[PDB]
């Protein structure tokens, strides 16, 4: 069973091909404790370890916007995630990654370097977030608006053949709207500032924030009333009030203008995904489209799409947005059938391939 | 990234 | 039973010459992706099969102007017609096909090789497209203006036979309207030019156009009013609005100046391939002219060709122009009449004569 | 002394009748600020001001594929441009312009519209800019293939008798390059997303791209050495350095297929405009092709256009390409000339003719 | 001296009376543009001018065949012989015009006014191009196969004046020839269908085309061997070739019913045209048989009229195809000859006539 | 454009 | 075509 690992900005998630659900799922950090130790452990702490603990260490994310933006710390999730996490050796079965798509070359280049020499795995193969996504799918037709923790893109596939002319990549994910989360949090007086202290914040969006059908009169009845005011309670025992921030971080969204970005919202990239395409197979990529990733799990996000694609999009088109329950996932899973199929396996890069010529046979 | 973002 | 295989530029229809409509009807077109495949399809589609797919396809038409282009490619078409479209193996059964006339001997000749090496038909024959239609139509003497695609031809028939010495072709056809009509499409600011958006043209010129009675008086009709305006929906669901450009389209047929071409026009050709015949035949000929093709199927052209035709010819005699309702099929009917006519079947070219011959012998 | 202001989809360039060059040349965008302002200037920034102030901006091109796609924006440049930079009345100079071919009806009728109540301009005339390049040669006889910042076309001219029905027009110019540009650029880690961005490109477009003689041979030779690497600074302090790039992005002229366009390369859209055009005038247009626009200006584009069209054409032709120093300013020159004509004087739409009439009158 | 301006349909002739060749020999069409004009016309392009242009121009030949089509375009064609080509003004000396055989006295009419009032030239004198063909050849008697580029005249004039009831018309000539051999130029995948293109078939046709002797003889030559194939090369650059279209169009002449015509050949018209006269003459016109026109010029033409119409003749009769080298242009080279007799003065048409 | 391309 | 149009 060749094994399929799915690196995230936020969360990575690892298996076997075959089964239905991740086998191990750990959050993509690496920490280290910022003081010395007095009392008679580790130097380096990774994946839940870190989270448990995360008190003491300084929690750095090797991903950053898709791109891993420190080899060292990639070392050892990988490590970690095949001796610890799977407890399979990685000598005899290869192993399938998933990349964000408009990735620098380099990226995927010393990934195929890392396991063709420090895990010499028998073979390995690169595929696109998206394209697995809509594997998972069960569908042949549609535009994958894969949003996750450090990227977003938009991959429309019709009929087999993926455009790649009108794939879009917008740097608006996850972590940038727990860093606004954060910097909204303070109009309240709450502080949350150390790195540390941010996965407390994500903790929050993961539970109460939620998108609005319409952002104009969510604003006054917010402002007019306290229902939509919500308690959290902090690790510490502390309890604070959030109110009108529930709708406002994932907002952020639609409306990028608020983090400063002039990139347009995730409403307008998948719409502008589908005008790059031809005009005959715009009619499928209407109906089809499919959600994935762990930012499209917002409460109301589908109602959210399908309502400000509609006023794009012609009237008499129907407009149908996908979101099947196990979206968090999607990937993954989509890499497992692939890796299952058996025309795919003989796609694989074989170690001989890459001895002859070296880290170029990956861009293929 | 190199030039334009952080990555 | 025999084949009738009526090959054209742009559709090409396929029977059983026991019936009076084709069984097989489907664009002659043969598409191959213009993108690669990511979601591990067949390397080339022919016919309908391409039409439905035929945004991710670079349309290709292997006839132009009734010449096959592509050799390699029609060998395909008429593959995908025996053995997808009429289910019939070619070797028990003879092959009628159609040409267009004046057309250069190496088009017809290599036709000859391949039935009789790729297909090992028992026999063939080569029939003038214009005469079929007469027999079509139960008439013995008549000038068939025949039009489709690539070939504007008229021939004149006088008992049969027809008259090669007054055989006029004229290169101004269906796919020049089409491409007339996107020209002037972008009039109004819809811009067409890809081969897929052209097949979407093709459908407004077929839904849309007509032929005006008198060009002066529309165009000032249309220029002061909207009554002439119509509303076409793409596939895409965009609403198109056009106006003096649904009878500008067909008036090329009349004026062919608006392509910039020397040419008379089909009003004028007719009339001068009837000089060409003998004084005596003159009478009959103008008063059986059959229209054929479907690029006379607009509405009012039939009409429009009465008024042209009187005007040029003498004032003492009187002009019958023949619009049958089937004249789509007007060629395919006349081979489907012929190959169960007695006397044709004396006109199969066996295979046993063609070995000692040659593709030559079809010539004749 | 006529005006002569040629609005164009990256430059507009604006002088005088009898002048050699443009006396005001800036970029055609109008920029708006994003960022909330804090310290107590103007709403709307036009021309070389937007650039200094890039930063804060978000740069919006009113002109878009020649079609002017905002006319808000559009009035604020020809405001700008007259009150600002020729520091002219219109009140009292006819105005000359330039629109592209096969552009939409209602385009210049609008541009008519303001002219002649928003300026009062006592006469303005609108010509195609091909036809104006070939005033600027001095010459009588040839294709002039005009590129564009967002149009390129091919508009043959025999002994001033111009051909219509051999004019082609693509919508593949610079700004599609540069949108390519960036694109390829984030295959070595640098990644240009916000329009302020779009110009660094331009600006590293306009320095460090070339047209390769032999794309197949420089490729292989780029990736076996390190001789074609150039660096270039960012304004930012920032230096990059870009390798088979260079010869890339201009690559996309020649093959379309890299953008996903299905359209011709500017090969051979010359070689099919010719084509259309008739035998005995196909000799007088090989040896006298013009080249105009800043797209045209990479440092060997002569050179590949020789050489593509000599396989294509046949070998008894020369094919002379004509490249002059000065052809980004060719359409402003002819037009200079044109303007300065005595016989010209006649051709000028006078206010009575409109007013009379209306925006019926242009498009003659 | 006088003008022997030869308004022939096709090739028009101009030049001076005692001259051996024409000053000037431009085609009679009268083109005008049909592309509309961008940029700077010359609305009408006649001659050699119109040649040059050919590309862009609808090129109308003002005569048909031998029935003049616009009487308003050969006006301008005589205006561009006069002032343009020679660049003098026939009112100080007269013209001399040549007549096609048996035409109409309501083209000659027209003809007559034309010179006298809008040209304004002191004398003129219609003549017949047949009877002017011997003239050039030394002899006056015999036969003259005039076949130009329209209408083939078939007249056995004799003592220099024509017979008018032995003038037999064949509507077979040079046109007519360029016409079929597009017509069967097609067949080898090659398409001329526009005026423009009509002009390089003619090139072609006069370059390539020849009589072949014997025509079943060449069919088998042809068909085993390619010898015959030669190539040509477009104006574009673009090279042709042609087998057996060198000797089919020619052959036409002979064998009408390639183009359904159901009249007989020139050769077959030659032969009827002699008996028509009386008989005590008919010896002498057999031996003087004068080619001339344009259309005559295939390669082998003489020995293919010698060989067919020997055996249509009587063996007791002699043929002699007598084939002069400038036969396109003997019928103004007659003319220089007749306009520079001293006799000639007599029956001038003077002004004072009119 | 209103139908194809942007514009 | 081979000289004349296209096919
Ligand atoms: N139910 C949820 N509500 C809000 N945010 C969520 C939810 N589930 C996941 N997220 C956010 O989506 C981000 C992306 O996680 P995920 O899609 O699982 O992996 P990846 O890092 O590969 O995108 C996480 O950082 C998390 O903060
Ligand atoms: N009802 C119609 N109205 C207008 N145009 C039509 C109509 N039907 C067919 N056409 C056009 O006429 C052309 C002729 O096609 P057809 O006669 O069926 O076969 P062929 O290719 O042998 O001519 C078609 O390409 C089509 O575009
Ligand atoms: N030297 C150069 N090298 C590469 N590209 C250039 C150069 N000069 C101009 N360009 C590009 O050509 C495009 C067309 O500009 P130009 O032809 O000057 O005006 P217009 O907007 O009318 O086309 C510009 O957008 C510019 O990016
Ligand atoms: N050498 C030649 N070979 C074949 N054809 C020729 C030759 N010279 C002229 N012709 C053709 O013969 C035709 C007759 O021309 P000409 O005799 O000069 O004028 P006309 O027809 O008025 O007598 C012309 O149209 C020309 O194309
Ligand atoms: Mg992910
Ligand atoms: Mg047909
Ligand atoms: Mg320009
Ligand atoms: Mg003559």
């Amino acid at each position: 069973a060749a094994l399929v690992v799915d690196n995230g900005s936020g969360m990575c998630k690892a298996g076997f091909a075959g089964d239905d659900a991740p086998r191990a799922v750990f959050p993509s950090i690496v920490g280290r404790p910022r003081h010395q130790g007095v009392m008679v452990q580790k130097d380096s702490y990774v994946g839940d370890e870190a989270q448990s603990k995360r008190g003491i260490l300084t929690l750095k994310y090797p991903i950053e916007h898709g791109i891993v933006t420190n080899w060292d710390d990639m070392e050892k999730i990988w490590h970690h995630t095949f001796y610890n996490e799977l407890r399979v050796a990685p000598e005899e079965h290869p192993v399938l990654l998933t990349e964000a798509p408009l990735n620098p070359k380099a990226n995927r280049e010393k990934m195929t370097q890392i396991m063709f020499e420090t895990f010499n795995t028998p073979a390995m193969y690169v595929a696109i977030q998206a394209v697995l996504s809509l594997y998972a799918s069960g569908r042949t037709t549609g535009i994958v608006m894969d949003s996750g923790d450090g990227v977003t893109h938009t991959v429309p596939i019709y009929e087999g053949y993926a455009l790649p002319h009108a794939i879009l990549r917008l740097d608006l994910a996850g972590r940038d709207l727990t860093d606004y989360l954060m910097k909204i949090l303070t109009e309240r007086g709450y502080s949350f500032t150390t790195t540390a202290e941010r996965e407390i914040v994500r903790d929050i969006k993961e539970k109460l924030c939620y998108v609005a059908l319409d952002f104009e009169q969510e604003m006054a009845t917010a402002a007019s009333s306290s229902s939509l005011e919500k308690s959290y309670e902090l690790p510490d025992g502390q309890v604070i009030t959030i109110g009108n921030e529930r709708f406002r971080c994932p907002e952020a969204l639609f409306q990028p203008s608020f983090l400063g970005m002039e990139s347009c919202g995730i409403h307008e990239t998948t719409f502008n995904s589908i005008m790059k395409c031809d005009v005959d197979i715009r009619k499928d990529l209407y109906a089809n489209t499919v959600l994935s990733g762990g930012t499209t799990m917002y409460p109301g996000i589908a109602d959210r799409m399908q309502k400000e694609i509609t006023a794009l999009a012609p009237s008499t088109m129907k407009i149908k947005i996908i979101a099947p329950p196990e979206r968090k996932y999607s990937v993954w899973i989509g890499g497992s059938i692939l890796a299952s199929l058996s025309t795919f396996q003989q796609m694989w890069i074989s170690k001989q391939e890459y001895d002859e010529s070296g880290p170029s046979i990956v861009h293929r | 990234w190199x030039a334009x973002c952080p990555a």
